[PDB]
């Protein structure tokens, strides 16, 4: 009877003996099956044929940031020079991205999240103060990596397997790293769903995280905001409790997950959505993520599409509304006007 | 144009 | 108390004694108001005002077409030609307007109607079969003025009043005229609501006909086909039988209406929505139209846009992902797709 | 571009 769905699978066991990893009670519980996202070496054609075809695994074995897995809080406030970093504070567990430059468009949104600029023994402070006082409040650290850095992250960066992941740029034809994101979180953080427009390959330093991932072709279950809303490509959805009158088709999605640890990378294909979750009661995580711009777009196109080239055509036809319309608020009643009786 | 229409662009969830 | 619907008005008295023109019974019955469109001379600042601000309006003294006056089936056979004129054949007193060339996207799409091209006698003479034997048959004959009429109907052309519709051509900016259609029709004909991408000057030479107008604005009530569909520019909506399930903003429509006779002038504006019927028990009706492409497109936009610019907008929407996913089938869920839950 | 948007066609209901 056809009536699979593993997800994350057995957690795995540390070597030494030292137990398991994580427990399924350490993950949130949500209303939608996964299917496991395979776990392979870098060297198995498997995973070079993964990437080809921009599917996502997870590289067991790249060494991409073996001089970061040493990285701690305390070694990173000696090391990493004087630079202002981006923190994110919440009342909740949902850090939800928003776009500050479009927020002039939409008057009525007030973000959940607040974002402050420290220095990074200020960011450590405040972890400390919250965990003492049996604080709600979260953070999350969200800096790119920049020529502030101390001499010792310097060292450590340029000791990363630079050899492999070029290799990698090249062969897919990609375009060149824009920026590595470093992501410091509270257990219990999450990212809601959304989808990027760069490849990533997403480097699990200290901590482990769950992702779910879900292919470009579930677009129509997942409801990204409008392209002008300040929280475009993520999902409306909210995960933690779905509106299925507003959403009818999240009853219909279906994710790949796993879980990374230390010394694991995910490889994030660009336009495919992914909720990443720190476990509950996991301690601090820390990843450094390699985004890169994708490769051209073809001359003359080739039928039949491809999932993300449709959403490609959508997110241009509301960006170039937009501005004929010299307004986005007209978006919506434009389209609509198209549509009702029409095509629907 | 056709090729147009399926451009990207490179947005990531990254402040400027 | 607001609860100026007076559609045609008081039918106009002929010269000489002649009685009414047309009475209340010849008009057909709808479920929407209508005002009336004004009837002016060609000389009244009234009516220059109207034309310049792209606004219907009767002009009752234009000489437009003078001699065609004395046209009618005898003298026409006598004097078009040989050529081969297009006559449409119908069941049903509505001619829906369809694009040939389209008919390969939409397969399922079955004409109530059948074109036919033959000889001016021979329509003559299908027409006098038709009466004699109280068939129910229904004919319109509708062509292009070609060089193939005969001498005496190229003398009555080049008697048109070419200053004065030269002169209207220039004041507004038009580009060319692109054709005169001859319409000779059955009493009775309609030609269901439609708009035109082309300026029309619509002369009237024999016969009565009751042209009712919508403004552009009133896209949202009139719920034409898909761009790709034979059906292009006409609307789905069965005046004599409305469904109001799936067509809810038709109950909102209003009109602007008139009836036009042997001399008079009706401009109808690009974008204009028009639904244009033959009186009952009026005789065959005799019309020729003027089209002249639109003013060019100004170089920089101003806002705020105009109810026909945002009606080319959704157009060139429409016709760029029927091209951009090489299947006009699949604009529909696609734009579906980019609204559920999203915009709507 | 949004001057290629507002552009219009010529199209009227007369067969080619
Ligand atoms: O790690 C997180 O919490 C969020 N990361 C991303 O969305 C990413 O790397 O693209
Ligand atoms: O006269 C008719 O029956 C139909 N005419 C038109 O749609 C027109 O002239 O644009
Ligand atoms: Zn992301
Ligand atoms: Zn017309």
């Amino acid at each position: 009877m056809a009536a699979v769905a593993s997800g994350s699978g057995e957690p795995r066991e540390e070597a030494g003996a030292l137990g398991p990893a994580w427990d399924e009670s350490q993950l949130r519980s949500y209303s939608f099956p996964t299917r496991p996202i395979p776990r392979l070496s870098q060297s198995d054609p498997r995973a070079e044929e993964l990437i080809e075809n921009e599917e996502p695994v997870v590289l067991t074995d790249t060494n991409l940031v073996y001089p970061a897995l040493k990285w701690d809080l305390e070694y990173l406030q000696e090391n990493i020079g004087n630079g202002d970093f981006s923190v994110y504070s919440a009342s909740t567990h949902k850090f939800l991205y928003y776009d500050e430059k479009k927020m002039a468009n939409f008057q009525n949104f007030k973000p959940r999240s607040n974002r402050e600029e420290m220095k990074f023994h200020e960011f450590v402070e405040k972890l400390q103060d919250i965990q003492q006082r049996g604080g709600e409040e979260r953070l999350y650290l969200q800096q790119t990596l920049n020529d502030t850095v101390g001499r010792k992250i310097v060292m450590d960066f340029l000791g990363f397997n630079w050899n492999w992941i070029n290799k990698q740029q090249g062969k897919r034809g990609w375009g060149q790293l824009t920026s590595n994101l470093l992501l410091i979180g509270m257990e219990g953080n999450v990212t809601p769903a959304h989808y990027d427009e760069q490849q990533n390959f997403f480097a699990q330093i200290k901590g482990y995280k769950r992702c779910i991932l879900f292919p470009p072709d579930q677009f129509e279950c997942l409801y990204p905001y409008p392209v002008h809303h300040p929280c475009d490509r993520q999902s409306q959805v909210d995960f933690d409790n779905p509106d299925y009158e507003r959403f009818p088709n999240f009853q219909n999605v279906v994710g790949y997950e796993t879980v990374v640890g230390p010394g694991d990378v995910l490889y994030i294909p660009m336009y495919w959505w992914h909720h990443i979750e720190s476990l509950l009661n996991g301690g601090i995580t820390i990843t450094v993520n390699f985004w890169y711009k994708g490769a051209p777009t073809p001359k003359r196109i080739e039928y039949p599409l491809k999932a993300h080239q449709k959403v490609a055509i959508m997110r241009n036809i509301e960006k170039m509304l937009g501005e004929a319309l010299g307004n986005p608020q007209e978006v919506g009643p434009l389209l609509n006007t198209m549509i009702k009786g029409r095509y629907n | 144009l056709a090729d147009y229409l399926i451009s990207v662009g490179a947005d990531i969830n990254k402040i400027d």
